[PDB]
C-alpha cells in the first residue's frame, strides 16, 4: 500500500484550519475498523502516535488533532493552532505487513512575507594560506522559505559549486536564514576579478545583486 | 512505557552493528517489537518486527538480507544486528513497541547509525570577517568529523541575531558549517567579537577573533 | 399559526389536482396514511380538511397515528384511523429572523392528553403543585404555552418545520373533491367498467324505475349490494346489472 | 415591564425599613412578586415572594423572622419591611417579577440598605505627591461617610491614566480611597495638578493641589 | 438544593469559547422539563435573565449564549465572546421553592501577561499633623490580578494593617490596577526609617522591592 | 461500568414508584417493548434486572431486540421477545473531561 500525503508543506497561521490528507492505494479497511494511523514527529524527539484508527486519539493528544476519513482517502485536521504544533506530520497504515508510511507534511506557522537581508563574505585570508576559497552568500530574517540563489563568477553563473544551508522556522521570530557558500580553488578564485551573489525571492519586486571584488 | 537504545554508532563501509533496545514499564513478552528506519529529514521506512515470547521475526524485502532480529527476555533486551553496511545504511534507526493495532506504537529516543570511509578530524574554523545600518560577521567551521560541534560567540555573551546553520556533508566526506552574526555598525571599532567552537570528538576548543 | 392554535381550512367545491404536490421536491416529509400519493388523483372525497402549522423539525415524527410525545399529547392528535396524508417541509429561511423569533408557541402543559382533531386555544395558568393558582403564575403555577425560540443558526431537529395535514373523508356518501381524470359519455346496455363519482364495478346501466328522493344518490339492495346510483352530471338515476357468468 | 424602587435607605442598627416596589407594564394582579438579596460582590439570596391577589407570602427560612412582605393592589405597589437591621443585612435588596417558569425574572434597579450607626462627615483629602519618563501622584480621600465619593482632576482635563480605586470601609466604619495619575515628568514643574473633591451628605467641595 | 458553580473566575479573550458550570445536590428536572436557568448582571445593573429552563433563551438575547445539560449537571457556552459580555452569571434553580442562586462567575476579557509597574508613596505633611500616616503601593497595569503585596517597616512583615482595593478592568488597556495603603499612628510611624512595598506578580520573575527612607 | 462490563441489578421484594422516569426531563429514548411505558404504574413483575452501562450515542440503536452491530454482536445483545424498557440519556457534560 502506497500512501500519498496531499500538501506535504503546509503554513498556517496560528488558530486556523490545517488539513494534511493522506490517500491510500487499496482500502487500509479491515474488520470493519480503519486502521490509518497518523504520527507526529517533532524535531530532535521520536515519533508520537497521535491517532491510532481512523479517529481515535492517542494518549495525552490534545483535542485540537482530529482524524477522520475512510476506505482510502483520510485527512487530518488542526484548527486551533498553536506553537507546539510545528513538527512532521506521517500518516501510516497497519492493515498488511509491510507498514508503509506517508510522504510527511512539516507543518509550519505562517506570518507576512519579509524581504530578505542580503550578505556577502570574502574568504578569510588563512583560507587562501590553505588553497581554498569559500565565498558566503546570506540571507537573514526572510519569507517563506522559497528562495533562489545565483553565484555570478566575473557575470559567469556557477553551478555545482555551491551548497546552500538553511536554518529552521525561528520560534519567535518566525523568519528563515540562508547560507550560500560557493568553494573554489585558490588559483580558480585568483583568476576572477569580480564574485557576485543574485538572491530571487517573492517579497523583492525584482532579483537583488550584491558583489564585490577580489581584494 | 520507556525505551532505551545504544547511542550513535560510527562503522566502516562492509561493518556489521549491534543494536539493543531495553524496554521499561511493561512485561516486554506480550507485546512484539519492531525496528523502523529513519534517514535524516526523509520519510519512515518500517525495518521489520520480532514477536519477543516466540522467536518469529518478519522482515521488509528490502532489508531481509541485512538485517537480523534477536531478542532475549531474560535481560528484556532486543537487539538489531546490520550487515554489509553501506552509504546508503547511515540513518536514525528507532525500536517501537506494539500498541493500539499500530506497528510502531511506542517509540525509543532514537540511535544515529554512521557509514563512512573517514575518520575523527578536527574542525578548521575561518574567521568570515565583515565587509568594509546593521553589519554581518562570522566564522566557518570546515572539515570536521564526526558531528557535532557546539558553536558560540564570546562564550555564551552574544546570543541575539546568531544564526548557526546545519552541517552539510561535502563530497569529501566533511562537515562544515556557518555560524553567522548580525551586529550595530558602531560596535565594530570598539567591541570585540570571538567565536569559540568545541568538538568533543576531537576534543578541539578553539576560539578564533573576527575584526573588520 | 401556532402548532397549539393550529389553522384548519375546509376544502369543498372544488377540482383538487394533487401532482402539483408530490412532484415537487420542497416537500420534505409526504407520508400518506390509508391512500396512496399515486393514486391521489384517481379518488373522489366526502370532504378535505387542511390544518396547517408551524412544529420543531425533531417532532415532525410526532405527527402520525398512535404517536406520543408533547405535540402529540397537548397539542395536535391525529386519529388512529386517519385517512389522510402529512406533508411537511423546512421552512429555516422564512421562519427564523435575525436575534430570535418568538411568534410561535407550544403547549407545554395540559392537565390530559387532548382528543383527536382537538384544539385547546386556553392560556389558563396550569396548575402543577397541590395549591390552587387562582389565576396567579407563581412557583408550581405556570403559562401552558412555550415559545419555540427560532433562530437561523441552528440543528436540523431544532429548525422550524411547516406542516400541513391533509384529513381526506372516503365514504358512500356525495363526493365534493374529485380528481380530474377527465369525463366520458353515458351508454346503457352493455357490460362496461363504469366509474361514478369514485364508485368502480362491472355491469350493464339500465333505466331505472326506482323512484328516488331528492337526497338519494345511490340504491343498496337486500345484502346491502350497490344496485342503484345517480350520475354527478344529468341527476339521473342508473340500476346495475352485473354482466352475465355462468358455469360452462 | 419595568419597576422602580426607592433609594440609598440608611438604617442605624436595630431599625426597621420599608421599601416599596411600583409595578409597570402588566396586570401586577396575576403575577407574583419576588425579593432577593445580593451583597455587594458576593453572591444573590432569594429573601421571598408574595402573591397580589391572595397575600401569600412564603419566605425563605433563614429570613423568615426579620422580615415582612405586604401588598397593594390599589397603588400596584409590593412592600418589605426589615426589622432588626444589623451589620450583616447591609445589601442590595432587589425587586423580580416572576415569569417564564422562574421565580425571580424581571427585575428592577435595586435599592440599596445601608446598616450603621456612624453620621454624615466630610472628606479628608491628602496630597500623595510624585517622588522625587512617568510619574505618579494622586489624593487620599479618608474619613468621610456615606458613599459615593465623586473625585475629578482639573475639573475633568486629566483623565487618561486616572484610577480612582474602589472605597474600603475601615474599623471605624468610616470610607478611604486613594485616587491616582500618571503624568509624564517633563509637566512635574510645569502644570499644576488638583484633584477635585464632591461629597453630596456633606456637601463638601474640596480641591486640593498636589505638588512634588 | 445547593449548586455549585464551577469555574467561578473566567479569562477569555475574544471570540474564543467560554464555558460555566452548574451542578446541583439534587435532581433539579421535574414534570419533563428543566428549571435551572442562567442570569447576566453586569456592573450597576440589575440582573438580567439570559437563559430559562436548560437551553430556551430569554428575551432579546443573542445566539452566542447557549445553555445545555440536564440531570444535575449543566452547562453555559459562549463561544464568539464578545468585549460586551464582561459581567457576573448566576445559575438558579426552580424546583424547589426556596431559590438558590450559584456562587456565580466573573467574566473576563483574557490578554498577555503584563509586568506591573509599582510606585510607591509616603503619607502626606498634612496627614502627619493629623496624627495618621499612610503609606501607599501602587501596582499600574497588570495582569492577571493575581499580586501579594507585602510591606516591609524595619524589614519587619506587616500583617492586619493593610487594606488593598482593586480597581475593575480597564476598557481599554483591559490591564488591572491595586493600591495598597499601610495605616500608622504618627508615634508609631515615626519610630522606623525604612519603608519598602514587596509586590509578587507573575510578570516578574522575582519579587520587586521599591523602599524609601523617612526623610 | 462500561458497555462491555455491564453492571445488574436486582430489583426483587420492593414497592417501585416509576414516577422518577416520567418526572424526569434527561430521558432521551423510553422505549418499551412487550409493556406499556404509562402502565408500569399497574403492573406487577416477579423479579426485575436493572442493567447499565454508557454507550456512544449512535450506538443507541442498537440496544433493542433482534438487531445489529458492534454493541449488540459483542458487548450486550438482547433478547428477540424482551418484555422489558430501555432508557437512555444524553451524559455529554457528566461523561466528558478535558482531554
Ligand atoms: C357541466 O359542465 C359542462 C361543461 O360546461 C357542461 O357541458 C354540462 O352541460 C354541465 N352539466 C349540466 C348538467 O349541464
Amino acid at each position: 500500500i502506497v500512501l500519498t500525503q496531499s500538501p506535504a508543506s503546509l503554513a498556517v497561521s496560528l488558530g486556523q484550519r490545517a488539513t494534511i490528507s493522506c490517500r491510500a492505494s487499496e482500502s487500509v479497511d479491515n474488520y470493519g475498523i480503519s486502521f490509518m494511523n497518523w504520527f507526529q514527529q517533532t524535531p530532535g524527539q521520536p515519533p508520537k502516535l497521535l491517532i491510532y484508527g481512523s479517529s481515535n486519539q492517542g494518549s495525552g493528544v490534545p483535542a485540537r488533532f482530529s482524524g477522520s476519513g475512510s476506505g482510502t482517502d483520510f485527512s487530518l485536521n488542526i484548527h486551533p493552532m498553536e506553537e507546539d504544533d510545528t513538527a512532521m506530520y506521517f500518516c501510516q497504515q497497519s492493515k498488511e505487513v509491510p507498514y508503509t508510511f506517508g510522504g510527511g507534511t512539516k507543518l509550519e506557522i505562517k506570518r507576512t512575507v519579509a524581504a530578505p537581508s542580503v550578505f556577502i563574505f570574502p574568504p578569510s585570508d588563512e583560507q587562501l594560506k590553505s588553497g581554498t576559497a569559500s565565498v558566503v552568500c546570506l540571507l537573514n530574517n526572510f519569507y517563506p522559505r522559497e528562495a533562489k540563489v545565483q553565484w555570478k563568477v566575473d557575470n559567469a553563473l556557477q553551478s555545482g559549486n555551491s551548497q546552500e544551508s538553511v536554518t529552521e522556522q525561528d520560534s519567535k521570530d518566525s523568519t528563515y536564514s540562508l547560507s550560500s557558500t560557493l568553494t573554489l580553488s585558490k588559483a580558480d578564485y585568483e583568476k576572477h576579478k569580480v564574485y557576485a551573489c543574485e538572491v530571487t525571492h517573492q517579497g523583492l519586486s525584482s532579483p537583488v545583486t550584491k558583489s564585490f571584488n577580489r581584494g | 512505557v520507556q525505551l532505551q537504545q545504544s547511542a550513535a554508532e560510527l562503522a566502516r563501509p562492509g561493518a556489521s552493528v549491534k543494536m539493543s533496545c531495553k524496554a521499561s514499564g511493561y512485561t516486554f513478552t506480550s507485546y512484539t517489537m519492531h525496528w523502523v528506519k529513519q534517514r535524516p529529514g526523509q520519510g519512515l521506512e518500517w525495518i521489520g518486527y520480532i514477536n519477543p515470547t516466540s522467536g518469529y521475526t518478519e522482515y521488509n524485502q528490502n532489508f531481509k538480507d541485512k538485517t537480523t532480529l534477536t531478542a532475549d527476555k531474560s535481560s528484556s533486551t532486543a537487539y538489531m544486528q546490520l550487515n554489509s553496511l553501506t552509504s546508503e545504511d547511515s540513518a536514525v534507526y528507532y525500536c517501537a513497541r506494539e500498541g493500539h493495532r499500530v506497528g510502531p506504537a511506542y517509540w525509543g529516543q532514537g540511535t544515529l547509525v554512521t557509514v563512512s570511509a573517514a575518520s575523527t578530524k578536527g574542525p578548521s574554523v575561518f574567521p568570515l570577517a565583515p565587509s568594509s545600518g546593521t553589519a554581518a560577521l562570522g566564522c566557518l567551521v570546515k572539515d570536521y568529523f564526526p558531528e557535532p560541534v557546539t558553536v558560540s560567540w564570546n562564550s555564551g555573551a552574544l546570543t541575539s541575531g546568531v544564526h548557526t546553520f546545519p552541517a552539510v556533508l561535502q563530497s569529501s566526506g566533511l562537515y562544515s558549517l556557518s555560524s553567522v552574526v548580525t551586529v550595530p555598525s558602531s560596535s565594530l571599532g570598539t567591541q570585540t567579537y570571538i567565536c569559540n567552537v568545541n568538538h568533543k570528538p576531537s576534543n578541539t576548543k578553539v576560539d578564533k577573533k573576527v575584526e573588520p | 399559526a401556532s402548532v397549539y392554535a393550529w389553522n384548519r381550512k375546509r376544502i369543498s367545491n372544488c377540482v383538487a389536482d394533487y401532482s402539483v404536490l408530490y412532484n415537487s421536491a420542497s416537500f420534505s416529509t409526504f407520508k400518506c396514511y390509508g391512500v396512496s400519493p399515486t393514486k391521489l388523483n384517481d379518488l373522489c372525497f366526502t370532504n378535505v380538511y387542511a390544518d396547517s402549522f408551524v412544529i420543531r423539525g425533531d417532532e415532525v415524527r410526532q405527527i402520525a397515528p398512535g404517536q406520543t410525545g408533547k405535540i402529540a399529547d397537548y397539542n395536535y392528535k391525529l386519529p388512529d384511523d386517519f385517512t389522510g396524508c402529512v406533508i411537511a417541509w423546512n421552512s429555516n429561511n422564512l421562519d427564523s429572523k435575525v436575534g430570535g423569533n418568538y411568534n410561535y408557541l407550544y403547549r407545554l402543559f395540559r392537565k390530559s392528553n387532548l382528543k383527536p382533531f382537538e384544539r385547546d386555544i386556553s392560556t389558563e395558568i396550569y396548575q402543577a403543585g397541590s395549591t390552587p393558582c387562582n389565576g396567579v403564575e407563581g412557583f408550581n403555577c405556570y403559562f401552558p404555552l412555550q415559545s419555540y425560540g427560532f433562530q437561523p443558526t441552528n440543528g436540523v431537529g431544532y429548525q422550524p418545520y411547516r406542516v400541513v395535514v391533509l384529513s381526506f373523508e372516503l365514504l358512500h356518501a356525495p363526493a365534493t373533491v374529485c380528481g380530474p381524470k377527465k369525463s366520458t359519455n353515458l351508454v346503457k346496455n352493455k357490460c362496461v367498467n363504469f366509474n361514478f363519482n369514485g364508485l368502480t364495478g362491472t355491469g350493464v346501466l339500465t333505466e331505472s324505475n326506482k323512484k328516488f328522493l331528492p337526497f338519494q344518490q345511490f340504491g343498496r339492495d337486500i345484502a346491502d349490494t350497490t344496485d342503484a346510483v345517480r350520475d354527478p352530471q344529468t341527476l339521473e338515476i342508473l340500476d346495475i346489472t352485473p354482466c352475465s357468468f355462468g358455469g360452462v
